[PDB]
């Protein structure tokens, strides 16, 4: 298959030089005067050569699936996957994932409590008993809980003074509650009824800024249920606001650069820290937040819905609720909740050493036969219908013997995959043949390993003096090179490889003839540094995910993909995260093409046979017309405006879309005769 | 790499929010920030001058306005050098109007003139523009200084710009401009200087949410905007910091940096965006490929950053950036080098964070400015800010040198080779020198230091074997190592080596490699402290020594090697297309086998050869480990790249060939030509008279971007009202043109307007204006198309062209068409309706052809071929 020869001394040091690398441990394999190296190529060289099958030591990755009896975990098995995992090799150890039902729910409402939050607060102040009720059907006694915010106290977000701070209320002033910033009205409780008129009890408040400052609520939530409490089984959030957000680094505004902490520190059920504390980065939520299991669910206006539906990309577990202002088909909102909430089964794993790469892979229920990929994104899964993870962890040197967990994100099951650095290889001890080696070193698979003084296949020669007529045999290639092609002096035969105390200059082979040094190099750098690939006897090996002569181009990604995710838009190939634009199209994706006329002509007469009826002149249209699409709606880009079949002035932007010939038009009604 | 972490100034004032934000003022002095140095009622922070005289920082005085409140001055800070200038600021001013106050800024202008005071100090009144905070990020620029604002409007942001006394102006986004809110347009400002016009910077951490960069200019009677780029994630904060940084020394900003503290996809270390600055509006890109980061989440890397200049020597800028979050909360700052033009260097070379013996400071980095020489020992300084107290690292001068190394003895006499038993060993003695000198030097400049240094040496023979072929007589060993003084002006030292009587190998060249450094480091005064190496240090330098092999118990031994070589296919050769150069290169062996065989080429600086490492498969071809060291070598421009075949021998009359290539830059400086040669020997070396090189001199060009456009303010005017045959309705026909190359050339741009048509004019009195532009000069001829029947010719197609009509031929000279020149003009003339009948159908359309060239030699375009150097305009006549 494929096997490069590393300085090989021993059956180990054979493996170490590749996947496809194996060893033959078959005595009386050297001839009269061969390299010991010889004995380490592929296994079916190794059979073309006459050595054994039997007698080839491959020692192979598996895995370790020890399963528990029950309870201890739920639908995350196996519990304990004990892989033994060569370098270079793959090890794959499948993962059972059915669910089963709905657990102790623990539901909390983060509302924002603003002048425009009104009629919210009007049609929503005692819905609790609906709550309930469709927490009936599913799940059985959970919990209800409430946290209301606003934004920070000082300024520049509200009028810090002076008195509309104690009348903040737009020109009503109907006694609303002073300007705050998270409140925990009511903690996790069982009754419902109890629960709605603690809330209308307070009224709403204000700030200036128009985006709210509910992320900091967020975190002062769950950060210290020594105070605010919480289930140890299931808990959803849903944030609720027609406004905006603000993040870190928005605090230097009010002369705070004090970053966020992650801990909650109030004194009567209300925050009077976020004053002197910045904002919790956009980061900090994902991760705080996906650690205590608890998964928000947006549920704002239309205005608002995909700006938290970029949000819903980055962090887990969080769906999009576009509703009208009234906040009245709130409560349809969980319908939509558990729908996708419930369907997507993650599979990420603990941040692990950079010496490891993990993958996974993907067959979910309904037809899906995905392959190759992180996470375990499948959206067609719910209730009772096992789905199917094929987990493939690989190493890149013999690591040091470690653990690390899969967790399933929002789950509190936690897999402890175990992992065993397996690279020795076993035969053999030095109670057989203390005869051979001449009784100056040991046998393991064959060969001798000799001494620290003694050398050679037999540890007959020592490190201080020796050399003989045709031993040189095979101590030269051929017979018109050099003895032990230089920078080598020849020992018994074979060659010791000079040493250079040179940073990475290493000399190697039967008549070293390799170096890892002198190979083609990339951004001043060997084989493209020690980070993306390596250098051995001139060609150089990429490490994974990375191709090319010197790994020049370096990534098997596709940057090249836009938004659109489509490479490079209209044309152009995508070598090396970089596009191969066909005409004048520019970089980096090809779109704009700085230098094309701008050809309106032409187009008049299909302009007029989609808009207007005035005859597809050529033959008909939607043939001669390739550009197929006329939105009724404002596009723009190329505002275009020539004349039509008969004098009248037609007016019509023209807005170009990836490949080739097609556009986007909107001709505009009206005419100028 | 040559951050100091040993010998630095630490100013400890504990005020509060001290060394929050800090600047390099005028050379002199330092200036940090203390927003909440509390001061009165609720009011200022304070400011803080320090000198490297004396480590202590005293009060600077102040006319705090109690009109002023609660401002916390310090907050944002920005300094000059055109004259030295200081902006301090309070980005939080408090005026009260009564339901509800608001958020105005302050600002002072400080230096050796009068302490002025710009919003300027009209007291905002009450009634937009309330809770601007203008000031939070400030930048001088060649035409008066430039502040903030965030809250314009719909918190849009903008920046107001102050004159020199004049009335200052400012710069939104306009309304129609339906986004943006909510963003800080602003909240970070940087200058964007260029061989033209200025350009300003915002930076908009929530456009969207998300966070875009938009770039400003200001054109006569425009100040419109150039360019900008989205955010790549939603909370990423894509707009904190921008730093207009200069990879080279030209002087025209080339790229831009961009913050984004808050960004993550697997790790949370941070991340920075390089963007480097094209000129032609309407297209940007911050995807100059890289982008740097770390590997440490909740780093907020990208947090500060300044640029630094030429600290290394090697020509090209180096930038620092801060990033206050890494390890545990404590603080952290990056260094990278520019590489050419547009780009930097992912990987860092230093990373001194906050465990370098800071006994105790949380975040560091939160801000940074450095370039100026403060301490006054010569090279640039750092200033980076932290929570308490701010640091000063100074750079420590990289020098680099050049070393020769050369045998006396050329080769062995094979005196002492193969020896005899009877009496002694004579041992030969062969003499090795060596000599070293240090040579790029600009920045330290002549004297002290760049002089005077101390340096181990360490020699060593047959290193890898443990078999010493040799030793010095000075120690008996087989290596030695002496202390000595370096200068700019070489140091030559020759050693003696004893070779015994009695060798067995002799094939092998005996090997001599020193290791060498930069000893003790005391110079005089303690005004260089530690100087050091750069980053391409081949410390480890070796010069080989050959024996006079054996060719038999006679025959003399004749060296005799010839060679030859070609370019397989390469046509033309420009500057652009063309980078890799093939060459394949055949060789001779027709006298006594070379051994060691070397073969040098001697090119211009332009290139030099890189690694083929070919394998699958060719061919009947190369299969050939080789090694190659290239080095400077000619008086002023030329090079030798010499690659000995490393490992095996050349006998006999045996032909091989290999295929060496030759990377050439975009930018390669050479002649109309260039030439190249290629020395052939044995590793015995020439012996004797005549050299046998072989070269060959080749035309070479340069790649050109030259497109033309018709502007679309062309005259498509047919309508039926069609009486009489009047004249003038003159029609405009305006061409644009622009050179998106990257190097000055002359052109001429040629043209193709229809006239005369059977004694028919068809328009008349054409001419072409130049607007915009000097009055150049143009050329004017007339000719006769073929004169086939053009009755059936149009009839085809109611086009016509030139082929038809008299046409009449433009030739526009140019004496320097400069790249990103979008020199357009336009022509007109009234055209006549007369020669309508003369065709006898009606709906016809005239068009005018305009292409430019350019001397076909030296020059050419880049792509294959591309036709955008011929535009086309076609007018209409219908009229019935
Ligand atoms: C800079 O940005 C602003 C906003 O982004 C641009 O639009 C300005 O916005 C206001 C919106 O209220 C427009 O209304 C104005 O109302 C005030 C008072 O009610 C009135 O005094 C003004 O005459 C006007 O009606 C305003 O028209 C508009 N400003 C302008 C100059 O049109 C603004 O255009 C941008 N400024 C510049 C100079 O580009
Ligand atoms: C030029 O380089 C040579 C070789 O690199 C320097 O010689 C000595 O080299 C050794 C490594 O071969 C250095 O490391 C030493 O390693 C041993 C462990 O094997 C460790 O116990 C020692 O503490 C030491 O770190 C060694 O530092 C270095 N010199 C010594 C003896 O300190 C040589 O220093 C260089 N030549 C000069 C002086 O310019
Ligand atoms: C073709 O072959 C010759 C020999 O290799 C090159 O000519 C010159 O050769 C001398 C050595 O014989 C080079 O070294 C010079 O040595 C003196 C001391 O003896 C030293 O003082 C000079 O600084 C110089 O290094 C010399 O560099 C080289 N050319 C010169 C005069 O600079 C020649 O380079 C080869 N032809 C080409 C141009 O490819
Ligand atoms: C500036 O105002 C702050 C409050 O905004 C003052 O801080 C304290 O505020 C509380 C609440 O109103 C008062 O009861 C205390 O009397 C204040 N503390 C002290 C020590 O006075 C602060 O005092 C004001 N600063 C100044 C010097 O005017
Ligand atoms: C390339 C080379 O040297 N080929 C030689 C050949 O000349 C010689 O006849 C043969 C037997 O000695 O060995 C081999
Ligand atoms: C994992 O699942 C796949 C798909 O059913 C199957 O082909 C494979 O054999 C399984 N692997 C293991 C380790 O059982
Ligand atoms: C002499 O040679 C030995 C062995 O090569 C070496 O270790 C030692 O450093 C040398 N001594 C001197 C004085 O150079
Ligand atoms: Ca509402
Ligand atoms: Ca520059
Ligand atoms: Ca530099
Ligand atoms: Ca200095």
């Amino acid at each position: 298959q494929e096997c490069t020869k590393f300085k090989v001394s021993s059956c180990r040091e054979c493996i170490e030089s590749g996947p496809g690398c194996t060893w033959c441990q078959k005595l009386n394999f050297t001839g009269p005067g061969d390299p010991d190296s010889i004995r380490c190529d592929t296994r079916p060289q190794l059979l073309m050569r006459g050595c054994a099958a039997d007698d080839i030591m491959d020692p192979t990755s598996l895995a370790e699936t020890q399963e528990d009896h029950n309870g201890g975990q739920k639908q995350l098995s196996p519990q304990k996957v004990t892989l033994y995992l060569r370098p270079g090799q793959a090890a794959a150890f499948n993962v059972t994932f059915r669910r089963a039902k709905g657990y102790p729910i623990d539901l909390y409402y983060l509302m924002d409590l603003s002048y425009s939050m009104l009629d919210d607060l009007r049609n929503v102040k005692k819905l609790g008993g609906d709550l309930l009720r469709a927490l009936n059907e599913i799940t059985e006694s959970g919990r209800i809980g409430f946290g209301s915010f606003v934004d920070k106290t000082v300024l520049p977000f509200v009028n810090t003074h002076p008195d509309k701070l104690r009348n903040p209320c737009p020109n009503k002033e109907k006694e609303c509650q002073p300007p705050f910033a998270f409140r925990h009205v009511l903690k996790l409780t069982n009754n419902s009824n109890q629960f709605q008129t603690e809330v209308g009890k307070q009224l709403i408040s204000g700030n200036l800024d128009a985006p709210e400052g509910g992320l900091d609520a967020m975190m002062q939530v769950a950060a210290c249920p020594e105070e605010i409490g919480w289930r140890n089984v299931t808990r959803l959030l849903v944030f609720a606001t027609d406004d905006g957000f603000h993040f870190a680094g928005d605090g230097k505004l009010g002369a705070i650069l004090t970053p966020n902490d992650g801990r909650c520190h109030l004194e009567d059920n209300l925050y009077k820290r976020s004053n002197e504390f910045d904002y919790p980065s956009v980061g900090q939520l994902a991760h705080k937040l996906a650690e205590n299991n608890i998964q928000p669910i947006f549920a704002v206006t239309s205005r608002m819905v995909k700006t938290y539906e970029k949000l819903t990309e980055i962090i887990p577990k969080s769906a999009v609720g576009e509703l009208s202002e009234d906040s009245s088909n709130v409560v349809q909102l969980i319908k939509n909740a558990y729908n996708k909430l419930s369907s997507r089964v993650f599979l990420d794993h603990n941040a692990l050493p950079d010496t490891l790469k993990v993958t996974y892979d993907s067959f979910c229920s309904n037809g899906v036969t995905h392959r190759n990929q992180p996470r375990g994104d499948c959206d067609g899964v719910q209730i009772n219908v096992p789905i199917t993870f094929q987990v493939k962890v690989t190493a890149t040197e013999c690591i040091q013997e470690q653990s690390f967990v899969i967790r399933a994100l929002g789950f509190t099951d936690i897999v402890t995959v175990q992992v065993l650095p397996q690279c020795e290889c076993r035969c053999r001890d030095q109670s057989r043949d203390r005869s051979l080696c001449h009784g100056k070193g040991f046998l393991e698979c064959g060969i001798c390993r000799c001494d620290t003084g003694y050398i050679g296949k037999n540890c007959e020669c020592q490190t201080q003096g020796r050399s003989s007529q045709e031993l040189e045999g095979s101590c030269r290639k051929d017979n018109n090179s050099i003895i032990c092609s230089g920078l080598g002096d020849c020992v018994c035969g074979q060659c010791l490889c000079h040493t250079s105390d040179v940073p990475g200059k290493l000399i190697y082979g039967q008549y070293c003839e390799c170096d890892t040094i002198n190979c083609e190099r990339y951004n001043g750098q060997v084989c493209g540094g020690p980070g993306r690939g390596l250098c051995f006897c001139g060609k150089c090996r990429c490490h994974p995910g990375f191709e090319g002569s010197a790994c020049q181009c370096e990534r098997t990604t596709e940057g090249c993909l836009n938004p659109r995710r489509v490479e490079c838009s209209g044309r152009g190939r995508c070598r090396c995260n970089v596009c191969e634009c066909h005409s004048g199209y520019q970089l980096p994706l090809c779109q704009e093409c700085p230098g094309c006329p701008s050809p309106c002509g032409k187009y008049i007469s299909c302009a007029e046979c989609l808009k207007f009826e005035k005859g597809p002149f050529g033959k008909n249209c939607s043939a001669a017309c390739p550009g197929l699409q006329l939105s009724n709606n404002p596009v723009k880009g190329r505002t275009c405006k020539e004349r039509d079949s008969e004098g009248c002035w037609v007016a019509y932007t023209l807005e170009q879309q990836d490949g080739m010939d097609r556009y986007l038009i909107y001709v505009d009604e009206s005419r100028e005769c | 790499f040559n951050l100091d972490t040993e010998e630095l100034t630490a100013f400890r004032v504990d005020s509060a929010g001290f060394g929050d934000s800090v600047v390099q003022y005028a050379n002199s002095w330092v200036v940090v920030g203390a927003p909440q140095k509390i001061t009165a009622a609720n009011q200022t922070g304070g400011l803080y001058q320090c000198g490297y005289s004396t480590g202590a920082c005293e009060p600077i005085g102040l006319q705090v306005p109690p009109e002023a409140v609660n401002m916390s001055l310090g907050l944002s800070l920005a300094s000059t050098t055109s004259p030295s200038q200081l902006l301090a600021c309070g980005p939080t001013v408090h005026h009260e109007c009564g339901r509800n106050m608001y958020l105005t800024g302050l600002c002072f202008l400080l230096g050796p003139t009068q302490l002025t005071q710009r919003l300027p100090v009209s007291r905002q009144e009450c009634p937009e523009l309330e809770m601007a905070q203008e000031g939070f990020s400030a930048v001088f620029t060649p035409d008066g200084p430039v502040l903030g604002a965030v809250g314009s409007f719909t918190w849009s942001g903008g920046a107001f710009l102050y004159p020199p006394n004049m009335s200052p102006t400012f710069i939104n986004m306009s309304q129609e401009n339906v986004d943006m809110r909510d963003s800080y347009l602003g909240y970070s400002t940087e200058l964007a200087l260029w061989k033209g016009v200025q350009s300003l910077v915002l930076g908009a951490p929530r456009y969207q949410h998300t966070g875009k960069a938009v770039i400003f200019t200001q054109v006569s009677r425009q100040w419109r905007m150039k360019a900008e780029v989205t955010g790549t994630q939603i909370g990423s904060y894509f707009g904190a910091s921008l730093c207009s940084v200069d990879v080279d020394s030209d002087g025209s900003t080339d790229l831009v940096l961009i913050g984004a503290p808050h960004y993550y996809e697997q790790t949370r270390g941070g991340q920075v965006s390089v963007c480097p600055l094209p000129r032609g509006w309407r297209r940007w890109w911050c995807d100059a490929v890289l982008y740097g980061e770390q590997g440490h989440p909740w780093g907020r890397f990208g947090a500060a950053l300044t640029v630094l200049g030429d600290v290394n020597g090697d020509k090209l800028t180096d930038v620092v950036i801060g990033a206050p979050g890494e390890e545990e909360n404590r603080g952290a700052v990056y260094l990278f080098h520019g590489v050419l033009g547009p780009s930097i260097s992912p990987s860092h070379s230093q990373r001194i964070a906050g465990s370098q013996l800071s006994s105790r400071l949380q975040y560091f980095g939160q801000a940074l400015s450095g370039g100026q020489d403060l301490t006054q020992d010569g090279l640039v300084d750092l200033a980076v800010g932290a929570r308490g107290q701010v640091l000063l690292l100074r750079t420590r001068p990289v020098l680099w040198v050049g070393v020769s190394m050369q045998f006396i003895p050329a080769e062995i006499p094979r005196s002492a080779f193969e020896c005899r038993e009877q009496v002694v060993s004579e041992q030969t003695l062969v003499q090795s020198n060596i000599c070293l000198y240090i040579d790029k030097r600009s920045k330290n400049l002549l004297g002290s230091r760049d002089l005077q240094s101390s340096v181990t040496l360490d020699l060593a023979l047959d290193p890898g074997r443990l078999s010493p072929r040799a030793t010095f007589q000075e120690t008996k060993n087989r290596s030695l190592s002496r202390v000595r003084v370096l200068g700019l002006k070489a140091h030559c030292e020759n050693f003696n080596l004893l070779l015994p009587s009695c060798v067995e190998d002799s094939v092998t060249p005996i090997t001599l490699r020193l290791n060498f450094t930069l000893v003790g480091k005391p110079l005089l005064a303690f005004r260089n402290l530690r100087p050091m190496l750069a980053a391409d240090a081949q410390r480890y330098f070796t010069a080989s020594l050959p024996f006079e092999k054996n060719c038999g118990a006679d025959h003399i031994c004749q060296d005799n090697l010839g060679i030859s070589f070609s370019f397989p296919g390469l046509k033309s050769l420009l500057v652009g297309s063309n980078l890799e150069l093939n060459a394949e290169v055949m060789v001779w062996n027709d006298g006594e086998d070379s051994y060691g065989t070397t073969i040098t080429f001697s090119h211009p600086a332009g290139l030099s050869y890189r690694y083929v490492a070919e394998g699958q498969k060719q061919g009947q071809l190369r299969s050939l480990h080789l090694t190659c060291d290239s080095a400077p070598v000619g008086s002023q421009g030329t090079w030798s790249t010499s690659c000995r075949i490393n490992h095996l021998i050349f006998r006999g009359g045996a032909q091989i060939t290999f295929l060496a290539t030759f990377d050439v830059s975009p930018k390669a400086v050479l002649g109309d030509r260039l030439l190249l040669t290629a020395n052939v020997s044995s590793e015995n070396n020439t012996p004797r008279t005549s050299k046998t090189t072989f070269q060959l001199e080749l035309p070479v060009k340069y790649a050109v971007y030259t497109v033309v456009s018709s502007h679309e303010q062309f005259t498509k005017y047919l309508n039926f009202s069609e009486s009489e045959e009047k004249e003038s309705h003159v029609a405009m026909h305006r061409y644009q043109v622009n050179n998106l190359g990257q190097r000055d050339l002359p052109v001429s741009i040629n043209f193709w307007v229809p006239v005369e048509l059977n004694q028919e004019a068809v328009w008349m009195d054409v001419e072409v204006s130049h607007p915009q532009n000097p009055s150049l000069r143009c050329s004017s001829e007339k000719i006769a198309p073929p004169a086939s029947d053009f009755l059936a010719h149009i009839q085809k197609n109611p086009v016509l062209d030139c082929s038809i009509a008299g046409c009449l031929r433009f030739r526009c000279d140019v004496p320097s068409f400069s790249v990103q020149e979008e020199l357009d003009f336009t022509l007109k003339g009234n055209l006549s309706f007369g020669w309508v009948r003369q065709i006898l159908q009606k709906k016809v359309s005239v068009v005018s052809v305009a292409e430019i060239t350019f001397d076909t030699s030296v020059y050419s375009q880049l792509p294959g071929q591309e036709a955008f150097m011929r535009a086309q305009t076609t007018t209409v006549l219908e009229k019935y």
